């Protein structure tokens, strides 16, 4: 047997909260290429 | 031998519908190019028989052909006629295998072995490039006041007549000044239709160096092409055999790559 006490600590004054530091959801890639971007017009002109 | 061909274009009907063949005729560079893919490389026709690949100029054979475009054939339908003369057999089934909507009739080809005697009455039709190279001073700006600069330009301009002579007389003089060297003599020549021809042409131009290198990024820039055209019809007589044949299938005037020399001969 041993002796045990209990204490409490209120958050926001002696323990900080860290940020998320990552991504949770996965999700698929980006479709919908933009047709007003400059790289698109340059590649289109070179292909023409 | 000499090979002649004929292509027929509708150029009519309902104006409210797409007409790609009617649209193709507005540019002479496009017309010349479209006639120009009619001759593939022995290797190209084995590579893509379907003609469904990028078009490059280097995989097609080179031949100085001549052509003319005519119109106004009635019979309750309108028609446009392209006549192509060449020294190799054209392949009309390869140029237009995905462009059948251009033409109102399938193409035709036939052989041509014209043999003549000296002093023969012949009927000819020709559209001539009326051009003279001249020395021109340089005018700039014209922002309400003309600024002159001493550079003198060597440029190809149209032939000019004076104020007291008809165009037909000056054109006939310009043709009879040249007919002794070709091998023919005129008796009559009248002017039918005189005008200008416009064309536009892709030309590559550098823009920016690639980040990965090995070339540029490039962009198409388009250059005007203006020529003078005068259509003539008349009767000629031959002066030399191998000389009249030297006149034929070689050209009479300039700008032959854009359909400006073609002699259409009928023994009258």
């Amino acid at each position: 047997p041993r002796f045990v006490i209990r204490r409490e600590l209120v958050v926001g004054e002696d323990v900080q909260v860290s940020r998320e530091t990552g991504t949770s959801v996965w999700r698929p890639k980006g479709t919908r290429a933009d047709y007003n971007n400059s790289e698109y017009k340059k590649v289109r002109a070179e292909r023409l | 031998m000499i090979y002649l061909s004929r292509l027929l274009i509708d150029t009519g009907g309902n104006p409210d519908r797409p007409r790609p063949g009617r649209k193709w005729l507005d540019n002479i560079y496009n017309v010349h190019r479209r006639l120009s893919m009619a001759f593939p490389s022995g290797l190209r026709r084995e590579q893509d028989p379907h003609f469904l690949k990028p078009f490059s100029p280097n995989d097609f054979q080179k031949t100085p052909f001549l052509f003319r475009v005519d119109n106004n054939i009635d019979g309750n339908d309108k028609r446009a006629i392209i006549i192509v003369q060449s020294v190799l057999e054209p392949d009309w089934d390869y140029c237009f295998q995905n462009a059948l909507d251009f033409l109102a009739a399938p193409p035709e080809t036939k052989e041509y072995n014209p043999e003549f005697k000296a002093g023969q009455l012949l009927r000819f039709r020709l559209r001539v490039n009326a051009s003279v190279r001249r020395h021109i001073p340089e005018m700039v700006q014209q922002d309400g006041q003309t600024i002159e600069t001493g550079k003198i330009l060597h440029k190809r301009v149209s032939l000019t007549w004076d104020a007291s002579s008809t165009p037909d007389q000056a054109l006939a003089d310009w043709l009879a000044a040249k007919s002794p060297k070709l091998g023919f003599t005129l008796q009559r020549c009248e002017l039918l239709q005189l005008g200008w021809v416009y064309g536009s042409k892709p030309e590559p131009k550098n823009v920016k160096v690639k980040e990965q290198g090995q070339g540029y990024w490039r962009e198409h820039k388009y250059n005007p092409l203006r020529f003078r055209a005068a259509l003539l019809e008349g009767v000629l007589e031959v002066d030399d055999p191998k000389l009249f044949l030297k006149t034929l299938s070689s050209g009479i005037g300039k700008a032959k790559s854009f359909g400006f020399g073609l002699l259409s001969v009928l023994p009258i």
